[PDB]
């Protein structure tokens, strides 16, 4: 949790926390995901000092909890990330990201062909883990890519 | 009520073989008693963005074959509106209060699934979206194939052309892949392979598909001589004449084949099915063509209708 | 017989409020309860020289839902005869032959009151007459608005957009300012206000239409917001971007507006109306867009039929 | 500048905090000048407990020193954002965001029929400020426009 | 080194006041003794990605008056590629490696301002670019003002027509406005106004101009009659009629004009200068064209040259 | 009198080792020393009978650096005729009794192989000819290839993209493989594999070939690198996507390829090559451009003169 060092530093109040995120994909989450947009207090810190594990990225979201589905989600951009839901100053429940079904509106489908790119539909794909690498299924133009194609959109 | 009762009709792999087997079973006995009057008063739109005429002249002559009333549109021109600006999704949006069902045929791919988004709660069939799905087709296809040896397993379906790129060799695999002991053998070129994930999914039915580099290389032991069209774009012009002949059929071919053995042929052939063919009897193309008129009607007295009481 | 019977409907100032009122009485009985055989045997013709395909798809879905049988063409491709050379005077006049009733659209204004004249004694109603007039919009634009406020008076219309050019906002201020209190607010690019002539006979009435820049400026005060488009072509798009923004109506903009304050615009929207507005309960477009079935086939009874007794 | 002795705030030794920013901004900024995209010790506070402000967005970066410019450009959106460069736990001075004459890169021509549009070349905006607005005209289609307008949403 | 050299002839504002001079000074030799030779061996690309049959026969007209060579196209659409991959960017990039001098237009505004910074070393002239700038053209009338009047400061110019998207008079009152003394007088419909910049500006500078009714009230005062053409395109045909009959010029109207006073317009007229104006010696627009091969000539001869005995 | 002289260069074999060399020595020698005058009096057509701007302006530009005059057009359906009676055989024969030379570009295989039937006794530069030939643009990059390099024998070109019906890499692998020690990496897709004839006379020639699936593997072994535009045309949306990813060269590649090690694409680049290649000194497709000027230079140059102090 706190990237305790010397000094003074700021802890949440009752809110999930992430971290052990893959450094350079908490702004990604950040935006992405769009849990930036709320009057409830963030803190974040990029480029943290994980020594043995370089660097990482990490989401203080205070007086906040997300549903374990949410959770998931993080999978392709923050798999190994840990979001430990902390109440009363302590962590009440440690959670980890595993692997969803259907991965909703932050995909791109790169059939350029598609429907889902013209219109007011979210892109929806289904997640069939093979031999531990990802095709992703459009849910519009039924066809199936990888994970690495859709994730450079 | 009739399970596929306002379902959508939008892709093959969403119908189960029980499915299938329903409207299988629908259209033929529609087949001999006609309900002229069976979607009375009903209106169904014809959504044709890319025309397909004789798609266009069948799924009307279904719709006026159970007296059901049809307005709609075809190859938008040029600029007509619901194109460039209006998105197909304000576009269904407004023909799903008019309409009591919606039937239509698009460029892009999933279009018919974003079509059932804004659809309401009218039915929309999907009758040609980009090159993804075709259902329709490949129900005539084994409406006609079922009508010729009476079952939907034990078959060894020959489907030559251009494996790869055709839009209903995939489903009709896909289809068939859902009955038992279906041996499906692959005429096709190196440039037109089939595209692998159907092989897959067969291998992981376990079903049997020996590729095949000659027709001769099967012409005794078939049933369903499935032929597509190959297209000259995708293959240079004198690739396309290296080959040719390579996977045309021609009716001396013929004195090879099985008594019941059919050669189908979603159409128009050209270069491919020779006319000596057409004369003899294994050519049934014009009846797999004049077949889905039946397979229609029942897709759409299904859909529009509770219980049916045929 | 019923005031509107054999008439002709062209223009709407050519209908008193009187009329509007058994139109607007008539279609309302009618989507209780329908007369799918009410014209049943009688042919219409549909005729739009510059195809709408909604209108026609409307129409022509009005014409099928009372049975009614229907030939006609649409957008002349190219070089359809009865264009040059052969005068729409000539081809009126023999269409007016073998059909029962004519419904048209054209480019050039007027042509329905010319078609009026070889019409012969067979119905016409212009459904798009140039920059004129186009009646049968207005129908269900206020079918729609009295179902939302069960009255044609005492009402504050907002009606935004490019005032100037629409040829719908003009005949629904006209029809408007026919009820009484009608309070029409005008929010308006300096470059495309209203066309005056609308607005003497609107003060020779003495009926209120305050001018406005935003439409955070008549939001509360509010029921019909009738939104039009503004076009490319008629303002530089430089200028286009210059405003782009100044009459885009968003869902936030709808946290002020009263309860029953409905959204309305012919369609299509597109950078005017968001979607988060399609979801909020003032969103009523594909409703008016589905109630002008209604309205036409209203009309279209009243003129092909004797006495209604619906 | 907020000293919540609960949840300290952490110091830095020395880079850049970009304090007194309003809420919605301080992210907005991450991306439209990119200071995420560093490997360096990054700490982002967001909504924060100022009574001048009610939420403040707050960006301390390690070791990094804008020029007169970087700040020059907040201008746009953070403009009462104070740069106080830090330097060995004090800081060397602070630095208020002074309105240019251009803002390169990161707007968009709001015509649709500029170049710029489908080309390989940044926006350049000349930025002349005036009554009750600041108007900025196109290097390319040469169009004034307010500021209002250029970067909307 | 003449300033002129090796610069861009981008826009009009990059252009100072000696600047204009210089380039005034030089056709009116190259009017007189005009060098054949001068640019030989240049080869010069004539780029117009949008149609300009009359400015583009200029341009390389001009070209071939001072010995350089021409290459060049017309239309996108009737180019290689564009849409079909090729950017502007690469265009210019590649052409830049031929030629020494690329002279374009554009259906966009900035592929001028944009080519400069692609273009490599290769100065670019532009021809046209959307509805932002056309030197040439302007740098033009400027040395046709001087021509005739003798002068630059001090007139009495009135702009009639379209002032509002008028391409070519927001160039000419920005070049006058570089210039003392002169006054504006404007007369044009309230809908095709002149646009609020250059007013603002007018009045940075101080100078001196004003609204009219017509061309009545102004006849003598003025010197110089820019006019422009009025679009029923811009107004709507009914809109179009009730305004045009207030500006058109007849022969009759220059009935009391000074013996100095001229009539200009970038021609093609249609309707505004009526045909019996030609033989008054106040027509001067055909006058005007056979000056852009000057005024062209001194560009192109400048940019690519040092010295001249000019 | 030298070799190339009064020869048509009709194809890429028809041309021999020294045949090469004295193009290349040719052209290193005119962007030194340019001859304006060396062509003068000689009239050429360019005859474009399929639309190629970029190279039409070449070789335009071409001709007009060395004196000759130019007379042409673009396109049989933007000519006078073509289906509509004339044919190929009878417009060259005419043509070929005004000009010196006639260039032409083709939409079929062997239009420059059959003018130079009819051409009578001029020579007839091949520009383009269907699927076939295009000697030119490969003369071309030989000689950009030896001016980079300073070799012609020797090196590790690797082709990138459609190997398959990549008209242009067939011309060039066929003309490197003319000279020895090259060896050559192939990395393109499946499908759109290098031909088996190139193939098959690469190992005639006992020259030293792989295939390979990334320039990951190569990029350092290489020293020239010849990319090639694939298509979505040529593989479909979905496909064209799994794989499209595996061919763009982003400068981050070029991570570590030797000093000497250059870039190379015919152009029009659009995905492959992205732009923040072309700031690293490995880019040299536009200086690969603008030596087709003295490419093409050469030839015409050596096709109509006998002697040359080049
Ligand atoms: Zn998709
Ligand atoms: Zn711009």
């Amino acid at each position: 949790m706190t990237h305790d060092n010397k000094l003074q530093v700021e802890a949440i109040k009752r809110g999930t926390v992430i971290a052990h995120i893959p450094a350079q994909i908490g702004f990604k989450l950040l935006s992405l995901f769009k849990l930036t947009e709320t009057d409830q207090r963030i803190t974040i810190g990029l480029n943290l000092p994980s020594g043995e594990m370089g660097r990482k990225d990490l989401i203080k979201i205070e007086n906040t909890f997300l549903s374990e589905d949410q959770v998931d989600q993080l999978a392709l951009y923050a798999p190994q990330a840990t979001v430990n839901r902390i109440d009363n100053y302590e962590v009440v429940g440690k959670s980890r990201p595993s692997l969803p079904e259907r991965i909703d509106n932050v995909l791109v489908c790169p059939n350029s062909n598609c429907i889902s790119h013209a219109e007011p539909v979210s892109s929806s794909f289904a997640v069939r883990k093979r031999a531990n690498d990802i095709a992703l299924k459009c849910k519009y133009c039924e066809k199936e890519f990888s994970h690495n194609v859709v994730l450079a959109n | 009520a009739n399970p596929l009762y306002q379902k959508h009709i939008i892709s093959i792999n969403d119908l189960s073989r029980d499915d299938l087997n329903l409207v299988l079973a629908t259209a033929a006995k529609l087949k001999a008693n006609p309900q002229p009057e069976l979607l009375k008063h009903k209106v169904i739109a014809s959504c044709f963005f890319e025309a397909s005429t004789r798609t266009r002249l069948s799924f009307e002559t279904s719709m006026h074959r159970l007296g059901a009333s049809v307005v709609g549109f075809s190859d938008s021109a040029n600029t007509s509106l619901g194109k460039k600006g209006e998105t197909l999704a304000d576009t269904i949006s407004v023909i799903s209060t008019y309409v009591d069902a919606i039937v239509m045929r698009h460029p892009q791919e999933g279009a018919a699934r974003l079509a059932t988004e804004f659809s309401g709660n009218v039915p929309v069939l999907n009758a040609g979206d980009g090159s993804n799905q075709h259902p329709t087709q490949t129900l005539l296809d084994l409406f006609t194939i079922q009508e010729t040896q009476g079952r939907l397993d034990n078959l060894h379906v020959a489907m030559v052309g251009d494996l790869k790129y055709g839009r209903t060799v995939h489903s009709l695999t896909q289809a068939l892949a859902k009955f038992d002991g279906n041996r499906f053998y692959f005429i096709a070129p190196d440039a037109l392979a089939m595209p692998q994930y159907i092989l897959d999914m067969l291998d992981e039915k376990g079903i049997a598909w020996s590729l095949h580099s000659s027709i001769e290389e099967v012409m005794a032991e078939v049933d369903i001589l499935y032929m597509t069209r190959v297209q000259k774009e995708r293959l240079d012009p004198s690739e396309y004449a290296n080959v040719k002949a390579q996977f045309v059929l021609r009716a001396s071919d013929l004195h090879n084949a099985k008594a019941n053995m059919k050669v189908l042929h979603p159409l128009p052939r050209v270069d491919e099915i020779a006319t000596d063919v057409d004369k003899t009897p294994h050519a049934w193309y014009f009846q797999q063509a004049g077949n889905g008129i039946f397979a229609r009607q029942a897709l759409l007295a299904l859909v529009l209708n509770r219980d049916l009481v045929l």
